[PDB]
C-alpha cells in the first residue's frame, strides 16, 4: 500500500505568517493527492483536490503543491480559526491512505486566567462525597500549574485536571480542576483554596473560601 | 444541500456486532460511491472500504475483511457498515462519506467495553464585577454527554471541558460567565443530557 | 344602565387580502343585557359576531374575511346601545395586498458551463433579498449571476422580501431549486485506473461514473472483454491487461484506461 508521511507532527505559528505542510510518499503518484481540514469534534473537510485544485467554498489562503512523491500545502496568512488537524490523501490506488497528520496551533500574547472556586453543592453532600471544582479560564501559554491547599496543606492525590482545545476566535486556553475527597473529610476543614501559578504574574492568582462563612 | 446523517452512539459488548447507518439526502444516491473511514481516538484516519451504489459491489482493505461488511438501501437512499466480532481495539468514530470524501457524515462513536452504562450526577456550581457559574457532571459511562445552559440560550462564553476518565466512569464539568448584575436576579439552568442512559437533568444554580 | 367606559375591542393592526381574521368585542356591567344591542362591523360590511352573555355583560367573537375590493385602510367598529345611551369603540385595520416574491429563472433546466442569471421581483415598496444578498434589504427586486456546475445541481434560490404595513414588517419568502444538466465523468476516486491483484484471489473491481443525467458505463478490453465492476470474481491471467471504461449519457461521453495486473503465486 502507498504511505504517506507528514511532517512536522506539530506546526506552532503566529498569524499573518505564511504556513507549510509537508506530505512525502512512499511511491511516485502523479498528482494524486487531497488535503483534509479537521476542526475538534468535527468532521473531516476536503481543501485541496489533486494536489492543486481548489474546491468551491474554501477560503482563498488554502493553496496547494506538488507532483511525484513531495507534496505541499500552505495558507498564505494564518489565521486563528485555522486551529486544526491536517491530513494529505492519496486516490492513486487503492486502499485509501491518510498521512500521519500535522497539528497547526496559534501563538499568542500572554494573558492572565479568571480563577473561579466553588463549594460542594448540597445535592452531592447528602451522597457521601465531596468534590471542590476550580476554573481557570481565558489564558495563554497553555502551560499552567494549580496547586490545590486544604487548611494549609497541599493535596496529592485525587485531583483531575482538563484542558480546553485553543479557542477558534481568540486562541485562549481554559481549566478546570477537581479536588475529590469523601464526606468525612470535607467535613473536617475549614479554607479550601487553588492558587494558581502562571507566566503572566510573578506570584500565584488565589482564590479561596469557607464553608462556614456562605 | 447534501446531509449525510449517521445513526449516532453506540455502546456495545465485546463479540456483539453494530450496524451504523448512513441516512443520505440532497443527491442522486446511486451517483457516487459511499466509502467508509474509521478515526480511532489517537487521531488517524483509515479508509474502511467502499460500495457501489448501484449494484452494491463492495471492496474492502485487508484489516476490515470480515470484520467490516457493507450494505445499502437504494430506495431509502441509506448505506449500512456493519461491524462484528469486536474487540476494544474497534473502539473509534466512523465516518461515512461521498462523492470522493467531498461530502462527510458527522461520525458515530462507537465503544465496545463489558463496563455498563452509568447515569450522570449533575451537581451545580455556585460561589470587574462579572459572576462565574459551573456544572459538574460526576461519573458516567459512556460517552458522549451534551451540556448546555438555558435550553442553549446562553451559548456564548461557555466553556465546555473535555471530559476523563477515572476508574471506568467519566468526570466533566462546564463554565459560564454572564454579568453579575443579571444573577441571581435572572435564572440559569444547567442542561445535561445523556443519551445511552436516557437522561435530562435541569439544574439550577441556586446562590451560596 | 349603560356605562360610561367605551367596549373593548381585539383585532389585528394589519391584515392580508383573501385571509379570514377574528375580531372580538366585549362589555361589562351593563344591565338589562338581553334589551342590548352589539353592532359589529368592518367598515361597509356588517359582521355576524357569536355573542356570549353574562348576567351583566356580553363578549362577541366574529370572523371576518376581506378580498381585494377591502384592500386600504379600513375602520373597524363596535357600537352597543341599550336604549337611550350608546358607547362605541373604533379601531383602524389595514388590509394589505402583498404577493409571494416572485423568483424566476431565465431557464429551469440548463447544461454545465451556461450563464445562469437568478431574479426576485417582489411588492414595489417592499425591500428583497436573494440568498442573503444583498445583506440588509434594499429595492424591490436582486439579481445573482453564476458559471452553472455540477454543484449548483438542485441548489435552492431563497428570496425573502420584507413589506412596511402600517409600521410594522411583514415577512415573505420564496424558494426555486436549478437543475443542471452536467457531461459525464470517470473520477479517479470512484474510479482507479490502476489494479494489482493476486492470481486465484477474490476481488471487486470498482468504477462508478458521475453525471446527470446517470451515466451508462462499461469496461471493455482486447474488443469486448468485459470488466465486471460490482462483482466479486476469481481473478485468473484472462482479466489481465489494459480496459477501456467508457461513460455514457445525453450530455456527453468520456474515457479512462484502467489496468488490471495479475501477480502471479
Ligand atoms: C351578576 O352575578 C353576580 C353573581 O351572582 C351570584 O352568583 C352566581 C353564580 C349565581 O349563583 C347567582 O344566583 C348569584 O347571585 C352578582 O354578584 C351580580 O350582582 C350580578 N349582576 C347584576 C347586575 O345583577
Ligand atoms: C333616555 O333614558 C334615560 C334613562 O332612563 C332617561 O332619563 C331619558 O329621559 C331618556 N331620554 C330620551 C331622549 O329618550
Ligand atoms: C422562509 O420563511 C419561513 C417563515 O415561516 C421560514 O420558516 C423558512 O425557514 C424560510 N425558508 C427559506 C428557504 O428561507
Ligand atoms: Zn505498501
Ligand atoms: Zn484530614
Amino acid at each position: 500500500d502507498i504511505l504517506l508521511t507528514q511532517s512536522p507532527a506539530i506546526l506552532s505559528v503566529s498569524p499573518g505568517e505564511r504556513v507549510s505542510f509537508s506530505c512525502r510518499a512512499s511511491q511516485s503518484i502523479g498528482t494524486s493527492i487531497h488535503w483534509f481540514q479537521q476542526r475538534i469534534n468535527g468532521s473531516p473537510r476536503l481543501l485541496i483536490e489533486y494536489a492543486s485544485e481548489s474546491i468551491s467554498g474554501i477560503p482563498s489562503r488554502f493553496s496547494g503543491s506538488g507532483s511525484g512523491t513531495d507534496f505541499t500545502l500552505t495558507i498564505n496568512s494564518v489565521e486563528s480559526e485555522d486551529i486544526a488537524d491536517y491530513y494529505c490523501q492519496q486516490s492513486n490506488v487503492w486502499p485509501f491512505t491518510f498521512g500521519s497528520g500535522t497539528k497547526l496551533e496559534i501563538k499568542r500574547a500572554d494573558a492572565a486566567p479568571t480563577v473561579s472556586i466553588f463549594p460542594p453543592s448540597s445535592e452531592q453532600l447528602t451522597s457521601g462525597g465531596a468534590s471542590v471544582v476550580c476554573f481557570l479560564n481565558n489564558f495563554y501559554p497553555k502551560d499552567i500549574n494549580v496547586k490545590w491547599k486544604i487548611d494549609g496543606s497541599e493535596r496529592q492525590n485525587g485531583v483531575l485536571n482538563s484542558w480546553t482545545d485553543q479557542d477558534s476566535k481568540d486562541s485562549t486556553y481554559s481549566m478546570s480542576s477537581t479536588l475529590t475527597l469523601t464526606k468525612d473529610e470535607y467535613e473536617r476543614h475549614n479554607s479550601y483554596t487553588c492558587e494558581a501559578t502562571h507566566k503572566t504574574s510573578t506570584s500565584p492568582i488565589v482564590k479561596s473560601f469557607n464553608r462556614n462563612e456562605c | 444541500e447534501v446531509q449525510l446523517q449517521q445513526s449516532g452512539p453506540e455502546l456495545v459488548q465485546p463479540g456483539a456486532s453494530v450496524k451504523i447507518s448512513c441516512k443520505t439526502s440532497g443527491y442522486t444516491f446511486s451517483e457516487f460511491t459511499m466509502h467508509w473511514v474509521k478515526q480511532s481516538h489517537g487521531k488517524s484516519l483509515e479508509w474502511i472500504g467502499g460500495i457501489n451504489t448501484i449494484n452494491g459491489g463492495s471492496s474492502y482493505k485487508q484489516s476490515f475483511k470480515d470484520k467490516a461488511t457493507l450494505t445499502v438501501d437504494k430506495s431509502s437512499s441509506t448505506a449500512y457498515m456493519e461491524l462484528n466480532s469486536l474487540t476494544s481495539e474497534d473502539s473509534a468514530v466512523y465516518y461515512c462519506a461521498t462523492k470522493g470524501f467531498a461530502y462527510w457524515g458527522q461520525g458515530t462513536l462507537v465503544t465496545v467495553s463489558a463496563a455498563k452504562t452509568t447515569p450522570p450526577s449533575v451537581y451545580p456550581l455556585a460561589p470587574n464585577s462579572m459572576v462565574t457559574l459551573g456544572c459538574l457532571v460526576k461519573g458516567y459511562f459512556p460517552e458522549p454527554v451534551t451540556v448546555t445552559w438555558n435550553s442553549g440560550s446562553l451559548s456564548s462564553g461557555v466553556h465546555t471541558f473535555p471530559a476523563v476518565l477515572q476508574s471506568d466512569l467519566y468526570t466533566l464539568s462546564s463554565s459560564v460567565t454572564v454579568p453579575s448584575s443579571t444573577w441571581p436576579s435572572e435564572t440559569v439552568t444547567c442542561n445535561v443530557a445523556h443519551p445511552a442512559s436516557s437522561t435530562k437533568v435541569d439544574k439550577k444554580i441556586v446562590p451560596r | 344602565v349603560l356605562p360610561a367606559t367605551p367596549p373593548q375591542l381585539v383585532s389585528p393592526r394589519v391584515l392580508e387580502v383573501d385571509t379570514q381574521g377574528t375580531v372580538v368585542c366585549s362589555l361589562d356591567g351593563l344591565f338589562p343585557v338581553s334589551e342590548a344591542q352589539v353592532h359589529l362591523a368592518l367598515g361597509d360590511q356588517r359582521l355576524n359576531p357569536t355573542v356570549t352573555y353574562g348576567n351583566d355583560s356580553f363578549s362577541a367573537k366574529a370572523s371576518v374575511s376581506v378580498t381585494a375590493e377591502d384592500e386600504g385602510t379600513q375602520r373597524l367598529t363596535c357600537a352597543v346601545i341599550l336604549g337611550n345611551q350608546s358607547q362605541e369603540t373604533l379601531q383602524t385595520v389595514t388590509i394589505y395586498s402583498f404577493p409571494a416574491p416572485n423568483v424566476i429563472l431565465t431557464k429551469p433546466e440548463v447544461s454545465e458551463g451556461t450563464e445562469v442569471t437568478v431574479k426576485c421581483e417582489a411588492h414595489p415598496r417592499a425591500k428583497v433579498t436573494l440568498n442573503g444578498v444583498p445583506a440588509q434589504p434594499l429595492g424591490p427586486r436582486a439579481q445573482l449571476l453564476l458559471k452553472a456546475t455540477p454543484e449548483d445541481n438542485g441548489r435552492s434560490f431563497s428570496c425573502s422580501a420584507t413589506l412596511e404595513v402600517a409600521g410594522q414588517l411583514i415577512h415573505k419568502n420564496q424558494t426555486r431549486e436549478l437543475r443542471v444538466l452536467y457531461g459525464p465523468r470517470l473520477d479517479e476516486r470512484d474510479c482507479p485506473g490502476n489494479w494489482t491483484w493476486p492470481e486465484n484471489s477474490q476481488q471487486t473491481p470498482m468504477c462508478q461514473a458521475w453525471g446527470n443525467p446517470l451515466p451508462e458505463l462499461k469496461c471493455l478490453k482486447d474488443g469486448t472483454f468485459p470488466l465486471p465492476i460490482g462483482e466479486s470474481v476469481t481473478v485468473t491471467r484472462d482479466l489481465e491487461g489494459t480496459y477501456l471504461c467508457r461513460a455514457r449519457s445525453t450530455q456527453g461521453e468520456v474515457t479512462r484506461e484502467v489496468t488490471v495486473n495479475v501477480l502471479s503465486p
